[PDB]
């Protein structure tokens, strides 16, 4: 428990809470007056409470790191347990893991048993191979088999390393061990019995979310007065001091917002409070943001909670249903519950769409419970206006259009800026909010059946009747979007567990070869030629700048003096791998290192050499380039448009574009494929500027999808839905 | 006057006046209540009057026009929604009447569009353009409603529009009118908003109104955001107009304290006004939470009213229900902070990232009076998009919506001017070309001009434009330009580009209230606007007054003013006092053309405090609630170098003029220098003037076309220096050296009164001085090898006679007053120092480097121009400067050191100690305490003032302000103080040394820089052999060991300097002062023994 401060940097662990674990377990845990059964109960509940006390104050992605360690503590298997923590038509990357696993005596069967089975290909391509795993290795215990197939599934499909971990814990500590995380936070009970006075209630907030409203809701719930003062002003500091003194004297509730901004007074508060004996049921709440600024001593003292978008579609509906009170959702008419369920479902869809970014939503817009609260207020107002004095309303008389417009424009669409995201929000709101939603066989996704109730009670059990086997197909996004994140979590398991268990010489070798890879570039009113000459000019100038800088680095590293200012900075950014600002003159993705920069630059310089050869030879029309390898692809598009306009003596406005599969190469299409101009759910693109059931797909330079440059009109196959192509996220990519 | 700044935007108070001129009158023979009742009864009459012909199938022009002229601008437009909404409500309640209403709107639009084609007064024309804007909104909304079939008013498509309900039976005349919306139900404020300027109601702007209408129906605020220049503040103003309450616009900077916004909210609540706060991206992170507290506390009382008092600065004060807060961010830009997450919970956010440029380009162009505005807008908007996408990535371009609005208003002005010059047809496609040439063409670099004109030829085929000429102003520039010895051109001569840029600047000034300059240092910005102001003052007869403020050197508290926190007291800054004196009109400043110029570099912390004066309704805000309405006749200018650290929130507001380095060529500098030399005497026809004119006649062949100086200068940019070479410094140093040549000829004539100088010897002196001065001005700040290479090139270019030494570079010669070369070895005799001065402070062993540098420093300090000495540590800058000073019994020195956290206050304290103040009729002059005796400020470390975030030191800017204008601003009385007898000499190590930054070019232009290197084995051996011979006289028997000892230490210091340097430790500095400590130690050890 204590050694997690070297991983999280957010949770700080003290002995007082670990003894509070005994104070609760050994005195308040329900049960029998038999020593052996009592010992069994205490031992079984110790792990449960150890996870429950801790996991409410740390991020969800680490909930599997701690619990699996608690599977080790309760756990002969240690000989083979280190293999998956220090070990690092089958493909090469899977073959490496296979051969590395084959070294163990226990997995000697991997040499020949992998090819004998003809069902292995189906298992590898399975949607969920965690449920059933072929055994390749004295009958073993369930825990031993779980460990063996854990090593095997990492050796075969590391993308499903995380999910197996979740079941492995259930093999040791119980199926319902992690189930209490996927539930609303019981704030009232915890402040009732688990939080003492002289112990601040720390509430961490991931960016894009907060917990200020929770404490106000609690204060209104218990019918108690509370004093709330933020942090950042001297007058506020003095009022907060008066408030904390009065609350200590009288037992009152005190509330401080954004204490991370003033670490001085915050550090003072810890020593003010620990040496004080206050009135009973006196509670101070501090809200903060996760950063390495807050005093560590205050984190050792208080009760830490982490607030964030909860994982999974299931948990979000429970959180929403807990947030709305019981009385409001059950008010007449009975279709109010239906619209509330639809709103909650739509909110869950969008918020989980944010997590699988940028493939679902390119820009990570912030969406919180303020938006849901305003939407619920709007729904209540509309139903009050429409259904005044009546108990039952038809689906057709519901103002579907007004609700759709207001959710699409003001409440949720205001934070939407890109046109494509706005039209996707329109697609959601039109697909879900309609009179078809009240049919018995309506489908929320394509399958899932909507419940056919009228009150709030019957909807509740269906939410947790949803299977835990969740895939992104619930959202509409392709399932392969998991493979980017799940693997990113898998390597997050092995690394975070491992912690739990000269420069000139480098640079000289680093820039001996890089000049060898790079090359040299050789330099009237034609619209294509002017922009091409400008491109070659910029390329030659920046290439010469880079070559001179690398030559200076080589000379200073070899020892030929040149020990100057602004070259040691280049040494620093070259050793660290951060791309220096001296070379970032065009758009590249963030975090893109120097070796990738050189790999891209070599191909760019080769392309510009070919451009120079073509221009020198006009033939500039029949030359093929790849967008993204041009510093300003917008300039190339405009030059093509103006060349067509001048060739045919047309106005520059009256010239639109058609696309067929001017030659443009090097493009890629993600999410679909096309053969005969119909998109089925791009070796060479032909562009024809023509005068004057298709889909408008964007084009982005980088996979981050920051800024758009170009749109393409594509036909669709007859067997596919035009609306679903917005949801799935098919896009044109230049890299 | 005071009503202009607090109470709405009216001018002064029988009735209420306005800036544009329209005046209301009281109905009934308490400022707020009376004027609202008067407005309500006016609207009550207006609705009944306009409902008579509401079914406008056929409209009588006379009655319609006199109804426009009878009533006010805000009432006519408002009564044009009231009648519309009632008519459409009646029609949709009962689609024939809907089509009839569409036809009525079309007929009304046609009759009003026929009026603009005829000449109209501006007073009626503004209202009529606003009515065209409204009625285009009406026709587009009505055709949208008919396009998608509707059945009743309960459908959202009708429900989500600005429908206006009028109740004739309402007793409360203030509650007589209401406006509706999606869930909203408001009452119109009936404040005398006035005319102002009605926006274009685009669909994005429609979403913008709708979201904040929903927010204000509930108790929340409105938070437009997105890239700058898309219509956030103007959208909030549009809500204020459409809902009838004037919105106070406040620009926010770090100067706010919590008490300031405390009284802002108290003032808003006590009267019931609206607030629009422009910035929450620079108001400090902790302070954002500190004010989130207050803005959350007010909303609770607001909701309690919804179901009265609230706490504001620990005071229970009443809150009127008619209150609203809107904010604005400019997110995503570099020079800004983040927001706390709790604040966003209180506020609805809508993004302005793509305003509808087509319909805004259409409707107002059509309202101005363009017959074919549809095609013109359809051609100009994609032209803007093409210009944005294809032009090169320059940080100073600005093609947002503000640029389009400026271009089209310029087109309207051009149309009016052409109508006055000449009716139905005047080529309208050429008007847009002329407007683009007036506004957009000047700000492009020379590379992109062909691209822009190719676009103009393509998207606007034909109608090729011919550039006009303002011959009166051009002849005025002929008459004023030559007075100050400046060259003129015809637009095709050698000096035509510069005067064309001045004319372009005049054009931008006429239309853009905010003006700005961008270009490399020394391209003629200051001279350009100075000659323009002088010509304008001589032509129109209106006195031209210029104020200059350097904001970077001055602290922000001193610049803009600062509130005293102990007791709220408003101490004004520079700009605040300037505006106060212009507004108060103590001397008559309102009748004079007055410009305010901001030189220095840009930085976001001060430029964006002016974002509230460069918009519509130009007005400055201060934390104390004091507001300053900007004068009409003034212009705020910037004179900056580049915008590598500026954001588009202020780069788009101000019209731009760009100077390339080729605008000001070398020949014009030569002509200016020679004209100044011929006309103005150096000492202040006199003998000095005769010598000057003779020298100018001698040297004129060398100062034109290629000649010699230009060939040398373009050959010199291929040779590296300490730092980046600039042309104009390199020529100013030469000019000063030539002035010293004239003074030296005067000295020679003073030596022999009976034998005046002869021309045949004068040439032999002056060509030799020319080549010597070219050498030391072009290779002063460089290594000796660079000096040798440049010597060789200068030898090849010109026929000036040269030494015949086979292997002596020409830099190592002196030009004698006799008019011939002399080696420098004649002035460095081998001298023996005294026994007690073997090693002492302020002792100089003469060597050719030392004497050469002494001569050069003498030449630059003789003219009393600033100077900089920079080279590696130990070179001898301090002692060489002091040696040069010791030969001059008319100047003393003040040593001064700059720390890395230094301030201008250090120099101010030094001046307060060593100098004094006196009030003269000419103003305030800072005088040295010794009369007639020069006072030098030696700065031992010039390149380490405090380094700001955005690449500009403060003290360097202060010394720049000292040098260029000969003074500064004394902040105790914020007044102009000018120097009398102070020159600035400084020194540094090279900027390539590790902790030292490079020096700004705009200050490097003024000061010449000389490179002083450590002597090395050539001269150190001589120097310390002299010291060893002088030191081994204490022991007569050891005098034979002076030579082999010097060769030893000098070898070891050569052996140790190459090994240990800054690459291993920060303070591994090797200098000849180590040899000074050497000889001091050996001398103080051998002094008293007397036998070793
Ligand atoms: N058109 C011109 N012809 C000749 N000399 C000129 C011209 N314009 C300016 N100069 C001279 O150039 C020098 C500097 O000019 P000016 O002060 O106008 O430059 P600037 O662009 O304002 O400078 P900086 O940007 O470096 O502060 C002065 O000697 C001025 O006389
Ligand atoms: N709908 C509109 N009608 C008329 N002018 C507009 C409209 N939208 C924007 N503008 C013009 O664009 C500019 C936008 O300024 P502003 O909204 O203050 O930018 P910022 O919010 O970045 O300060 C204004 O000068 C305004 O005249
Ligand atoms: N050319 C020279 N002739 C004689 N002494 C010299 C010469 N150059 C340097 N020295 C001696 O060595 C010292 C070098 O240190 P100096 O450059 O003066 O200090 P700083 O780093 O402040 O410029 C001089 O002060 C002087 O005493």
């Amino acid at each position: 428990m204590e050694s997690l401060k070297q991983i999280h940097f957010l949770y700080q662990y003290s002995l007082q809470f670990f003894l509070d674990i005994y104070h609760n377990v050994l005195y308040e845990n329900p049960n029998v007056t038999d020593h052996t059964q009592r010992l069994s109960i205490i031992t079984k509940d110790l792990f449960q409470v150890a996870f429950n006390r801790v996991a409410r104050g740390m991020l969800h992605q680490d909930h599997i790191t701690f619990a699996m360690l608690l599977a080790r503590i309760k756990l002969t298997y240690d000989a083979e347990f280190q293999h998956f923590l220090r070990g690092n038509g089958l493909t090469v990357e899977q073959a490496e893991a296979v051969v590395r696993l084959s070294c163990l005596p226990a997995f000697k069967d991997l040499i020949a048993k992998v090819q004998a089975d003809e069902q292995f290909g189906i298992w590898l391509d399975s949607s969920s191979p965690e449920q059933t795993v072929p055994y390749l290795w004295t009958p073993a215990t369930p825990i031993g088999q779980a460990i063996h197939r854990l090593l095997l599934i990492q050796a075969f499909r590391p993308d499903r390393l995380l999910a197996m971990a979740h079941m492995f814990v259930s093999t040791n500590l119980g199926e319902s061990f992690m189930s209490i995380m996927e539930q609303p936070l019981d704030l009232t009970h915890i402040v009732g019995t688990e939080v003492k006075p002289n112990t601040p209630v720390l509430m961490c907030s991931v960016p894009g979310y907060d917990a200020s409203g929770h404490v106000e809701d609690l204060a209104a719930e218990q019918n108690t007065q509370i004093t709330s003062i933020a942090i950042g002003s001297a007058e506020g500091f003095n009022q907060a001091d008066k408030a904390i003194n009065t609350a200590v004297k009288s037992g009152r509730w005190v509330m401080l917002k954004n204490v991370h901004l003033a670490p001085g007074w915050l550090m003072q508060l810890e020593k003010k409070l620990h040496s004080l004996q206050p009135h009973a049921c006196f509670r101070l709440f501090l809200t903060m943001e996760i950063n390495p600024k807050v005093p560590v001593n205050l984190l050792r003292a208080g009760r830490i909670f982490v607030f964030e978008p909860p994982p999974g579609v299931k948990a979000n509906m429970l959180r929403t249903f807990s947030s709305i009170p019981v009385s409001r959702i059950c008010k007449s008419p009975n279709e109010r519950a239906r619209l509330y369920f639809l709103l909650a479902w739509f909110h869950a869809i969008i918020q989980e769409r944010l997590r699988y970014a940028p493939l679902g939503w390119s820009k990570k817009y912030e969406f919180g419970e303020s938006d849901l609260r305003s939407a619920c207020d709007t729904v209540d107002t509309w139903l009050d206006d429409t259904a005044k004095g009546r108990q039952n309303i038809s689906p057709d008389k519901i103002p579907w259009s007004a609700l759709k417009t207001l959710m699409a424009q003001s409440i949720y669409g205001g934070r939407v800026d890109n046109e494509f995201d706005q039209r996707l929000l329109n697609t959601f709101l039109e697909r879900l909010f309609t009179t078809r939603s009240f049919d018995s066989e309506f489908k929320l996704a394509c399958d899932i059946q909507m419940p056919d109730g009228i009150r709030r009670e019957e909807f509740v059990q269906w939410v947790e009747l949803l299977p835990d086997t969740q895939t992104p197909s619930w959202l509409g996004l392709p399932n392969n979007a998991e493979r980017v994140l799940l693997t990113t979590q898998g390597v997050d398991m092995i690394s975070k567990m491992l912690k739990m268990q000269t420069l000139h010489t480098t640079a000289s070798n680093w820039l001996h070869l890089i000049p060898q890879t790079l090359s040299h570039l050789k330099r009237i009113k034609d619209p294509l030629f002017r922009f091409f000459e400008r491109e070659v000019k910029m390329g030659a100038k920046l290439l010469q700048d880079v070559r001179q800088d690398l030559a200076d680095v080589v000379q200073v590293c070899e020892g030929k003096k040149k020990q100057t200012n602004y070259l040691r900075t280049l040494i620093n950014e070259l050793v660290k791998g951060i791309l220096p600002r001296s070379w970032s003159h065009y758009t590249v993705p963030a975090g893109m290192t120097v070796i990738q920069w050189v790999s891209d630059f070599s191909e760019r310089i080769k392309q510009l050499q070919n451009i120079s050869l073509a221009a020198a030879s006009k033939e500039l029309k029949n030359i093929h380039v790849c967008l993204g390898g041009l510093f300003v692809p917008e300039a190339y598009i405009t030059a093509t448009r103006q060349y067509v306009a001048q060739a045919n003596s047309w106005s520059l406005e009256e010239l639109c574009l058609e696309v067929n599969v001017f030659g443009v190469t090097g493009l890629k299409l993600q999410g679909a494929t096309c053969n005969n101009n119909k998109l089925s759910l791009l070796p060479l693109t032909q562009l024809r500027w023509v005068k004057q059931s298709v889909v408008t797909l964007p084009v982005y330079l980088n996979f981050t999808r920051a800024d758009l440059i170009f749109t393409v009109d594509f036909e669709i196959a007859t067997k596919e839905d035009p609306r679903s192509f917005y949801e799935r996220g098919v896009a044109v990519l230049c890299t | 006057k005071h009503f202009k700044k607090m109470f709405a935007g009216v001018s002064s108070i029988l009735g209420i006046s306005s800036r544009e001129g329209e005046e209301v009158m009281f109905k009934t023979p308490l400022v707020e209540k009376e004027m609202r009742v008067t407005l309500a009864k006016l609207l009550a009459e207006s609705v009944t009057e306009v409902e008579i012909f509401g079914k406008a199938t056929s409209i009588d022009p006379n009655t319609y026009i006199t109804w426009i002229d009878k009533y006010q601008a805000q009432l006519v437009v408002l009564s044009a929604q009231i009648a519309w909404s009632e008519n459409v409500e009646t029609a949709l309640s009962s689609a024939a009447p809907l089509h009839s209403v569409l036809s009525n709107v079309e007929v009304t639009l046609n009759v009003l569009a026929d009026s603009v084609l005829m000449e109209q007064p501006p007073l009626r024309r503004r209202k009529l353009e606003h009515l065209i804007t409204e009625l285009v909104h009406q026709r587009d909304v009505t055709r949208s409603l008919i396009k998608s079939k509707i059945d009743n008013a309960k459908s959202f498509e009708w429900l989500s529009q600005m429908r206006f309900y009028f109740d004739p039976k309402q007793t409360d005349v203030l509650q007589q009118l209401s406006i509706q919306m999606a869930n909203a139900k408001f009452n119109y404020g009936f404040e005398y908003l006035g005319v102002q300027d009605k926006l274009v109601q685009t669909p994005l702007t429609d979403r913008c109104y709708l979201t904040m209408t929903q927010a204000l129906e509930a108790r929340l605020g409105g938070s437009p955001f997105g890239p700058a220049g898309t219509g956030k503040t103007e959208s909030v103003k549009a809500l204020g107009h459409q809902l009838g309450r004037f919105v106070l616009v406040f620009n926010c900077d770090e100067t706010f304290d919590f008490q300031a916004m405390g009284r802002i909210f108290v003032g808003l609540c006590q009267v019931g006004a609206w607030g629009c706060f422009d910035e929450f991206n620079r108001l400090e992170e902790r302070m954002l939470s500190a004010v989130s507290q207050q803005v959350q506390c007010i909303q609770e009382a607001l909701r309690e009213h919804s179901n009265i008092t609230c706490e504001l600065l620990n005071k229970q004060v009443k809150v009127s229900p008619d209150m609203a807060i809107f904010i604005t961010m400019n997110p995503g830009y570099a020079g800004r902070s983040n927001l706390p997450d709790n604040l966003k919970k209180l506020f609805r956010s809508l993004a302005m990232t793509k305003p509808d440029r087509q319909l805004i380009a259409q409707v107002m162009l059509y309202s101005q009076g363009f017959r074919t505005a549809e095609v013109l807008a359809n051609k100009i908007v994609p032209f803007f998009k093409l210009c944005d996408e294809q032009l090169s990535s320059q940080s100073h371009y600005d093609f947002g919506l503000r640029a389009l609005k400026s271009v089209l208003v310029s087109a309207g002005n051009v149309k009016r001017e052409r109508i006055q010059k000449i009716a139905e047809n005047l080529p309208e496609q050429e008007i847009l070309i002329q407007s683009v040439c007036e506004t957009m063409v000047p700000k492009l670099v020379a590379e992109d001009i062909p691209l822009l004109f190719s676009l103009l030829s393509d998207v606007f085929p034909g109608v090729q434009y011919h550039r006009g000429e303002m011959t009166a102003l051009r002849e005025e520039l002929k008459k004023v330009c030559q007075e100050m010895y400046l060259t003129y051109g015809d637009g095709e001569e050698v000096g035509g580009m510069w005067v064309e840029k001045v004319l372009q600047l005049y054009q931008i000034t006429q239309i853009n209230h905010g003006l700005m300059m961008v270009g490399p240092s020394g391209s003629g910005k200051s001279m350009a606007w100075r000659v323009l102001l002088k010509a304008l003052e001589r032509l129109e007869g209106v006195e031209g007054v210029a104020h200059i403020i350097d904001p970077k050197a001055i602290s922000k508290d001193h610049l803009y003013g600062t509130l005293d926190p102990n007791t709220r007291e408003w101490t004004d800054g520079l700009f605040t006092h300037v505006l106060r004196k212009i507004i108060d009109s103590v001397r008559g400043e309102l009748q004079k053309r007055q410009w305010i110029v901001f030189d220095g570099d840009v930085d976001p912390e001060w430029v964006e405090n002016l974002n509230s004066v460069l918009d519509d309704n130009k007005l400055l805000t201060l934390p104390n609630g004091e507001r300053l309405s900007l004068p009409p006749n003034v212009r705020i200018m910037f004179e900056v170098q580049d915008l590598k650290y500026a954001t588009l929130a202020t780069v788009s507001r101000c019209g731009m003029v760009w100077f390339s380095e080729d605008v000001l060529s070398t020949d014009m500098i030569f002509n200016n220098f020679l004209a100044r030399l011929r006309s103005i005497p150096l000492d202040e026809a006199s003998p000095m003037l005769q010598i000057q004119r003779d020298a100018a006649t001698i040297m004129q062949p060398y100062f034109t076309s290629n000649g010699l100086v230009t060939k040398a200068l373009e050959h010199a940019f291929q040779l590296e220096h300490i730092m980046d070479l600039t042309r104009l410094r390199c020529l100013g140093s030469l000019f000063s050296m030539l002035h010293q040549a004239c003074r030296n000829v005067a000295q020679y004539n003073a030596n022999h009164p009976d034998f005046p100088m002869q021309i045949e010897q004068l040439e032999r002196y002056i060509q030799r001085y020319l080549v010597y001065a070219i050498l030391w001005s072009l290779s002063g700040d460089s290594r000796l090898k660079m000096r040798a290479e440049l010597g060789e090139y200068i030898r090849r270019i010109t026929t000036v006679p040269l030494p015949t030494a086979p292997n002596i570079p020409i830099i190592d010669y002196e030009v004698s007053i006799s008019g011939e070369w002399s080696p420098w070895q004649a002035k460095v005799p081998q001298i023996e120092v005294e026994t007690h001065k073997v090693a002492a402070p302020d002792v100089v062993v003469p060597t050719l480097d030392t004497v050469r540098h002494e001569a050069l420093l003498y030449t630059w300090l003789a003219e009393h121009k600033p100077l900089v000495l920079c080279g590696p540590p130990g070179s001898g800058k301090t002692m060489t400067l002091f040696s040069a000073l010791r030969a001059l019994p008319d100047m003393e020195v003040v040593g001064l050191n700059f720390s890395s956290a230094t301030t201008p206050e250090l120099l101010l304290k030094t001046f307060d100690h060593y100098c004094e103040y006196r009030r003269t009729p000419n103003g305030v002059v800072l005088a040295p305490v010794q009369l007639g005796k020069w006072l030098v400020l030696f700065c031992d470390e010039i390149n380490l003032p405090d380094m700001d975030k955005y690449g500009t030191q403060r003290v360097i800017s202060f010394i720049r302000q000292m040098v260029e204008h000969g003074g500064f601003y004394r902040t105790s009385d914020q007044t102009w103080v000018k120097l009398e007898r102070i020159q600035f000499v400084g020194a540094c190590n090279p900027p390539t040394d590790p902790g030292r930054k490079p020096l700004s070019h705009r200050f490097l232009r003024h000061v010449p820089v000389v490179y002083v290197d450590y002597p090395g084995p050539a001269s150190l051996t001589q120097i310390y052999g002299t010291f060893n011979r002088a030191m081994l006289r204490l022991i007569p028997s050891l005098r034979t060991y002076a030579e082999p000892l010097t060769a030893a230490m000098v070898e070891f210091y050569t052996m140790s300097q190459e090994r240990f340097t800054q690459d291993t430790q920060p303070h591994y500095i090797y200098s000849p002062r180590e040899m000074t400590r050497w000889v001091r130690g050996i001398f103080e050890a051998l002094r008293p023994l007397e036998t070793l």
